[PDB]
Parts: structure tokens; sequence; C-alpha cells
């Protein structure tokens, strides 16, 4: 996250952490209490995923659960076209304990307002290159579709929406893939891919649509 | 596919944050270099140079908000620094030498190539139009050089080392 700030502890109780050998590489969010929403290129054949988490040392955060999930679902769209239809829901290997720091939140079903602002939360990098001890919050705003396809055209897709690329130079960035994007109370989008390098004036990145996706995502869960 | 691309070490290989080596697994004596190619006066063709050990460092890239490189992912490849784009390697037509990977100073968003594992280490993969047919990038011997370039089914098998020697 770029030019953001500690996120209030516990705020953000649907983030995940995906984690291989104990570092991570993407997040997810938890939209039901057995399964978490990531982007599809965050793919692998097994996930530790670490819940209620702040820090990423699960040893100093009390609340917290690192679980265990083998089976995991890409969209049967994802990459076609290129970079498009990007999510895949996990299912974890048991379903969790809801607390007030591991939560389930709730998916838009309106698809994206153009100038609204938005939250977008990840343990990805800062500004300065590093990456942060804490999860990190900024805000950012949807642009129009008519911007989001004049500047990424010819792989602007639908299943794709437009955030951020302000004067204020805040976005996501690597190591934020897969993480929630949260408009008016609900998740809007996930961190799915931009142009390099992040924080850019007048280049937003691009996140998920899942108000396109609310179908496919109830009919995965209840299969 | 959905293995993660991994270093010398064992260790992820970045997405743009880091350089590596391309090491032949059986040239390390040699590296990449730049060297010029037809009637050019700059050298932009890409060349396994035996002088140089252990070459010129690249990055890969992909526009995706992850900091790790999956075998999938398409890539541009570049030498030079993050902040640089005159180092981005692209496949060019260049009698005689056929497909020949050259530097270009412009980048698309999604890069046309794949590094994905090969024997004991990896190839270098190019996708015309990013499409689904990929063709192996190997040597081809002309002008006393060995130029990188699409040989389909001879890939120049690599390992990739990161660049903590800079
Ligand atoms: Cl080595």
């Amino acid at each position: 996250i770029i030019n953001g700030e500690d996120c209030s502890p516990h705020s953000q109780p649907w983030q995940a952490a995906l984690v291989m050998e104990n570092e991570l590489f993407c997040s997810g969010v938890l939209v039901h209490p057995q399964w978490v929403l990531s982007a599809a290129h965050c793919f692998q054949n097994s996930y530790t995923i670490g819940l209620g988490l702040h820090s990423l040392e699960a040893d100093q955060e009390p609340g917290s659960q690192m679980v265990e999930a083998s089976l995991s679902v890409r969209h049967p769209e994802y990459n076609r076209p290129l970079l498009a239809n990007d999510l895949m829901l996990i299912k974890l290997d048991e379903s969790v304990s809801e607390s007030d720091t591991i939560r389930s939140i709730s998916i838009a079903s309106q698809c994206p307002t153009a100038g609204n602002s938005c939250l977008v939360s990840g343990w990805g990098l800062l500004a300065n290159g590093r990456m942060p001890t804490v999860l990190q919050c900024v805000n950012v705003s949807v642009v129009s579709e008519e911007v989001c396809s004049k500047l990424y055209d010819p792989l602007y897709h639908p299943s794709m929406f437009c955030a951020g690329g302000g004067q204020d130079q805040k976005d996501s960035c690597n190591g934020d893939s897969g993480g929630p994007l949260i408009c008016n109370g609900y998740l809007q989008g996930l961190v799915s891919f931009g142009k390099a390098p992040c924080g850019q004036v007048g280049v937003p990145g691009v996140y998920t649509n899942l108000c396109k996706f609310t179908e496919w995502i109830e009919k995965t869960v209840q299969a | 596919g959905s293995s993660v691309v991994v270093d010398t070490n064992g260790q992820p290989v970045s997405n743009g944050a880091d350089a590596y080596y391309l090491v032949p697994v059986s040239h390390g004596h040699a590296g990449l270099a730049l060297a010029k190619i037809g009637n050019e006066a700059e050298p932009r063709a890409v060349v396994l140079d035996p002088h140089h050990r252990p070459g010129l460092p690249v990055r890969f890239e992909s526009p995706l908000m992850i900091n790790i490189i999956k075998e999938s992912y398409f890539l541009n490849i570049k030498f030079g620094p993050s902040s640089s784009d005159s180092g981005v390697w692209d496949v060019i037509q260049q009698d005689p030498i056929g497909l020949a990977v050259k530097v270009t100073d412009t980048k698309s968003l999604l890069g046309p190539f794949k590094v994905e594992k090969e024997g004991e280490g990896y190839k270098i993969v190019y996708y015309p139009e990013r499409g689904q047919t990929g063709l192996d990038i190997g040597l081809v011997h002309r002008n006393d050089k060995y130029y990188l370039a699409v040989k389909d089914g001879e890939p120049c098998v690599f390992k990739i080392r990161k660049a903590t020697d800079e």
C-alpha cells in the first residue's frame, strides 16, 4: 500500500494472509466461515492462511488463526481475455469460528460508482520499497469505465474496474494482490494488476469487479 | 504452471524488485551481453558472450500486484534498473539469425515471455502475440557470436542467480 497508514488494528477482520514458507505472497478476503476469496493469479495447490492478523507474526497476535486449505476453484474464464476474471475461492479445511477479529464481509451486488472513495488494505510494498510490519490501509477512488478503458484497452474487460491515480499517489502495490477493496460497507473489488511503478499520478490500479461474479461465488460456496 | 520460479538459493524470484543472472547450466563460463546484428551501428542483440560471466543481470516483470513470479505468468524481461525501460527484451525478425532476442526502449503492459521449468533449470519461451503457442529461446551461431534467438525444441537452459554480488 502506497501513501497509506497502519490500519486501526482489526478494523478489516475479513483480511486473510496467504503465506508460503512463512512469507506473505498474497492476501484474500473471508467471505464465509469456510471460504476465502482471492485473485486467481495467486493460485497454489495448497495454502497456509492467516486470519485475525495485524502484524504477520501469529505468535504475537492473540485471537489469530493459521489454517490450512487444499481446495481452491479458479473462475472458469480466468485469463480469457488475458488478466480478466481474476478471482478464485479457497475452501478452508475447516470452518472458522468468527469473532471480533475474524469476520466475513458481504459482497457488493451493485457495480462500482465512478468517483466513489473506497478503502484498500494489505501488507504489500510501501512507497519506500520496503514491506510494512502491520496491515496498511489507504483510500482510493473509483475511476469511470470510460477512463479505465482509455488507459487499459486492449486489456480492459468489465470483470475489472480502475481505482486510484490521484495527485495523492495513494495506491496498492506488489504484495497487495488478492486483498480487498471496500466501498460503502461492502466488498467491491480484489487487488489485481496495474502499471509499474505504483503510485503514479494519473494511473489507477485495476481491481477484480466482484459485482459481476456474485452468482458464481454463491453457487461455488453452496456446491 | 502454478509453480513459483525460484533462484539458485531456492528463494522465489521477485516481480521486478531484484535483478538476477541467467546462468546457462552448461555454460557458466559465459554470460548475457549486447552485440551488433545486421548492419546496426549500436549493439542491440542479446548474445551469450564467453568473455563475460555472469553477464548482464535481468529483471522479470508482471503487471500483477504480486511480488513473486509463477511459470504461468507472461513476463517482460529487461536489462538495467527497474526505473528504466531502455533494456526491454523483444523478439524481432533479423536475417540471417531468424527471430532474434533484441533490446528496445518501449514496453507493453504484458510481455511475451514465460520462464518454464526445463531439465535442471528453466528455459525462456517466447509467445508471439501472447497466444497459446510458445517458441523456445536457444542459441544461433552466426558471425562468431552465439545469439539468443528462437530455436524451438532446442532451448538454452538456465539457472537464475540473484544478483547480490552488486
Ligand atoms: Cl549458483
